[PDB]
């Protein structure tokens, strides 16, 4: 089988600049006077979207900011100028022979200015408490870069092992990320304590931001 | 004009068979093209599985040849995937796509498929009450398998919405949150409802999110 290797695995590029992604093949994907190479863009919850076909041809409905070049074993996707909506994964693929195979993908991050998260804390609903479990939710909204630290405090006691977090993909408009952290406790443990705090560290913040509530 | 749409069970047990359908509209599957199945694993790797051509000839990925079948129903303008003896390594999002010898132009929306012995479970939906800018949301908790969809105010509210990737809890059930930020002044005038759909369990929940 032909192995497609993409480089780099991830890159961060400023608006207006050029993004360059390479696809190298373990043997030639060029035959009968054509290069059977394709480039796709993919965002979460969506199928791959074909950008470039047969190495250098622009797909209908795709901006001419996207271009492809190369032949044989070496191929390049260029994006210029880079726009906010280009935040996505990019994949190469060949159709030179059976089986068709794909590159491992490249994540394009759009560089933007540092932005601090807006932090929000949510107590468990009364409806949920009926079920015997309490979920406490902390939201970090619209921040950049992605690196962030969330710490849970219950009656000033640092929590460990009882939280889960997830982070959105980069926003297609404002180039930010958002993050949700959930602290899970039994109703019994929740009712035993008073102060529930989410402490956020991010480079956009001069010092940690703590959002908290008192149960009651 | 040309559209492809996958359909399938969403959940199958280890060792049993997976069967998927791609419905093609706006183009006859006997006219032209090769009609492909492509899957994407949880860590995002893409794998081409096989195709059936307009003439009925098939080509398969050698890694799957012993358990893959690709068939068609020309009267319904549909083609099919069968994958036998599935394992947890067959958990993926499955896509159908066209190929004409130049380009892979048309793709389905994808169908999520989980291989697990666990039963389907519908989510509980809890409000994340709002207490400048205010945030509110819904916690969609304790469902299986993926996916859920969430919209706000029946699709009328889209700005500032963030729906987070689900996490698998220690119970083996998924949990996710969806949030939106809105003007604080709107909390007394605008109603807020999250619309949750979990197709595997036929769960449709509209949950009002009221200031507390």
């Amino acid at each position: 089988d032909i192995v497609l290797t993409q480089s780099p695995a991830s890159l961060a590029i400023s608006l207006g600049q050029r993004a360059t992604i390479s696809c190298r093949a373990s043997k030639s994907v060029s035959t009968s006077g054509s290069s059977y190479m394709f480039w796709y863009q993919q965002k979460p919850g969506q199928p791959p979207k074909l950008l470039i076909y047969l190495a250098s041809n622009l797909e209908s409905g795709v901006p001419a900011r996207f271009s492809g070049s190369g032949s044989g074993t070496d191929f390049t996707l260029n994006i210029h100028p880079v726009e906010e909506e280009d935040a996505a994964a990019y994949y190469c693929q060949h159709s030179r022979e059976i089986p068709y195979t794909f590159g491992g993908g490249t994540k394009l991050e759009i560089k933007r200015t540092v932005a601090a998260p807006s932090v929000f804390i949510f107590p468990p609903s009364d409806e949920q408490l009926k079920s015997g479990t309490a979920s406490v939710v902390c939201l970090l909204n619209n921040f950049y870069p992605r690196e962030a630290k969330v710490q849970w405090k219950v009656d000033n006691a640092l929590q460990s092992g009882n939280s889960q977090e997830s982070v959105t993909e980069q926003d297609s408009k404002d180039s930010t990320y958002s993050l949700s952290s959930t602290l899970t406790l039994s109703k019994a443990d929740y009712e035993k304590h008073k102060v529930y705090a989410c402490e956020v560290t991010h480079q956009g913040l001069s010092s940690p931001v703590t959002k908290s509530f008192n149960r009651g | 004009e040309v559209q492809l749409q996958e359909s399938g069970p969403g959940l199958v047990k280890p060792s049993q068979s997976l069967s998927l359908t791609c419905t093609v509209t706006g183009f006859s599957i006997t006219s032209d093209y090769a009609w492909n199945w492509i899957r994407q694993f949880p860590g995002s790797k893409l794998e081409w599985m096989g195709f059936i051509s307009y003439s009925g000839d098939t080509s398969f990925n050698p890694s799957l040849k012993s358990r893959i079948s690709v068939t068609r129903d020309t009267s319904k303008n549909q083609f099919f995937l069968q994958l036998n003896s599935v394992t947890t390594e067959d958990t993926a999002t499955y896509y159908c796509a066209s190929y004409d010898g130049y380009s892979f132009d048309y793709w389905g929306q994808g169908t999520t498929l989980t291989v697990s012995s666990a039963s389907t479970k519908g989510p509980s939906v809890f409000p994340l009450a709002p207490s400048g800018t205010a945030a509110l949301g819904c916690l969609v908790k304790d469902y299986f398998p993926e996916p859920v969809t969430v919209s706000w105010n029946s699709g009328a509210l889209t700005s500032g919405v963030h729906t987070f990737p689900a996490v698998l809890q220690s119970s083996g059930l998924y949990s996710l949150s969806s949030v939106v930020t809105v003007p604080s002044s709107s909390l007394g005038t605008q109603t807020y409802i999250c619309n949750v759909n979990h197709k595997p369990s036929n769960t449709k929940v509209d949950k009002k999110v009221e200031p507390k």
